């Protein structure tokens, strides 16, 4: 029943946004909740944010 | 380059001594920077007679 | 009854890194201006960084140039960090050319009177076959903060250049900021304080230039803060369109032949609210229209439902 | 009848047929988003009786 | 057209029903369409096309 077929391959580049499940190797799951500005991040006396 | 300065600002005052001001739309992070920096000056370094 | 600060020694120690000091500070303003400057230094600073890039024989980020050992996806991700500084211009398209088994550094670009490659050793890619050769049109704009690749297609309207690979835009030259106020007593004063703002640039802002344009914003923001005029907006826009909106779209949408496409540029006709009102009379006397040339225009106006040459005693209203 | 992969698609503007070649297949390398046509296709359905 | 009536009528059928017949009715049609063709009027019906 089929004459000819076209397969298109897409390369989507997905960044990361609230909702994605992430976890360390020790069974600590977690779903990124807000993506914060570098301005608001905890920093140390050397200024380097976390 | 050029920046964003707010629009729509409603001071709804309850009693003459107390008042509640809302002021949008600030750039990202500009609520906290203006907010905190103005809190410090309002509280700590404000001329008065007691 | 107050004081005011100023900036004494700005002490570079590298192109990238310097401690600028602000001496006349009152009790506690140290941490007050100190935190509220880091906030405006880490974000709102102006910066230029590469926006689009076209490369010789490559069609998308996900391919492989012959005789190079990076992939287009990697070369783009190398350009994101190419640290340039330009002056009078706002968007400048640099050109890259080099052949032969050899690391293509940042120095291998071509210079423009405004282009200063603040780090010419910066690796872009490596060639690897004697007569392998690349060429690319790198385009640098200059904006504010972080405009990621994706959001840079909604303005579309023919960005078609398949070659142009868009890179995420990191328009900023702050890397990391850190203040510490150590106490500093000018010989006589009860207790004033210092403010060492240690900072880490990419090389393309000289500390003083920065910290000035930082304080500038704070003013324009605080400008509206001084008095509070309860301000609001007019609103209630207009709900009465006369004509059919179709007469507000450009003549491109008509999908016509090239000899007829430039010809409505010529005789001054962009929106089709003017093509709608120009009779066949008006058309032989227009540059380059004939028997074969004008049959084309009466047929794409038919399909959309309009005709040639009529009126509307009110074009176009009204703002 | 038979389905054709032709680029002749009823009631669509050139805005669509830009990312499509003469044959009806999307070009390699075209950055597309939701809604853009990857492969033009048409199925035989005659006499609609509108 | 079949508009709120059963069947639709040959343009001649329509002419006899008005006593002024023929070419006469054939022009009223075209002008009526012509009337509904441009704006004020055109706007609303246009949007039904996809």
């Amino acid at each position: 029943g089929v004459l000819k077929i076209v397969k298109v391959y897409l390369a989507v580049k997905r960044r990361i946004q609230p909702g994605d499940k992430m976890a360390g190797r020790h069974g600590n799951k977690g779903v990124i909740s807000k993506i914060n500005p570098i301005e608001d991040m905890p920093y140390d006396e050397n200024g380097t944010p976390v | 380059t050029e920046f964003l300065k707010p629009r729509l600002v409603d001071i709804e005052q309850v009693s003459s001594t107390h008042a509640k001001v809302t002021l949008e739309p600030l750039e990202r992070g500009f609520g906290h920077t203006l907010g905190n920096a103005l809190r410090r000056i309002l509280l700590s370094s404000m001329p008065g007679c007691a | 009854e107050f004081l005011k600060p100023r900036l004494v020694d700005i002490e570079q120690v590298s192109s990238t890194h310097a401690k600028v000091t602000l001496e006349p500070l009152e009790r506690g303003f140290g941490h007050t201006l100190g935190n509220a400057l880091r906030r405006i230094l880490l974000s709102s600073m102006p910066g230029c960084a590469v926006t689009e890039v076209e490369i010789d024989g490559v069609l998308h980020e996900y391919s492989t140039k012959e005789g190079v050992q990076e992939d287009i996806l990697e070369i783009l991700l190398n350009l994101k960090g190419l640290a340039v500084r330009v002056q009078g211009k706002d968007e400048v398209i640099l050109t890259l050319n080099k052949s032969g088994i050899g690391p293509v550094t940042a120095a291998d670009i071509t210079h423009d009177g405004d282009v200063e490659i603040v780090k010419p050793q910066h690796v872009i890619c490596h060639l690897t076959d004697e007569n392998a050769s690349i060429s690319m049109r790198i385009k640098v704009q200059r904006g504010r903060g972080y405009v990621p690749a994706s959001t840079r297609i909604h303005s579309e309207e023919d960005e078609r250049p398949i070659g142009r690979l868009l890179v995420d835009a990191c328009y900023s030259p702050v890397e990391r900021i850190a203040y510490n106020v150590e106490a500093a007593r000018v010989e006589q004063r009860t207790d004033l304080d210092k403010l060492v703002i240690e900072m880490e640039t990419n090389g393309t802002i000289d500390p003083e230039e920065a910290i000035r344009r930082a304080a500038t914003i704070l003013a324009e923001q605080l400008e509206a803060f001084v008095d509070l005029r309860d301000v609001r907006q007019p609103e209630v826009k207009e709900e009465k369109p006369e004509f059919d909106p179709i007469l507000l779209r450009p003549v491109d949408d008509l999908e016509l032949t090239v000899r007829s496409a430039n010809c409505l540029k010529a005789e001054a006709i962009h929106y089709i609210g003017d093509l709608v009102q120009r009779t066949e009379v008006e058309l032989l006397k227009t540059p380059n229209l004939g028997k074969k040339s004008l049959t084309e225009i009466k047929d794409v106006l038919a399909s959309r439902g309009l005709s040639l040459g009529m009126r509307l005693e009110n074009w176009p209203p009204a703002s | 009848g038979p389905e054709e992969i032709t680029a002749d698609i009823p009631n669509v503007g050139e805005a669509a047929l830009s990312k499509l070649d003469e044959s009806g297949i999307v070009y390699i390398g075209a950055e597309v988003t939701g809604g853009d046509i990857l492969v033009g296709k048409v199925t035989p359905k005659g006499e609609t009786q509108l | 057209f079949g508009i709120d009536m059963n069947t639709d009528y040959t343009l001649e059928e329509v002419g006899k029903q008005f006593d002024v017949t023929r070419e006469r009715i054939r022009q009223i049609e075209a002008k009526a369409l012509r009337k509904l063709r441009h704006p004020s009027r055109s706007e609303v019906l246009r949007s039904f096309l996809d």
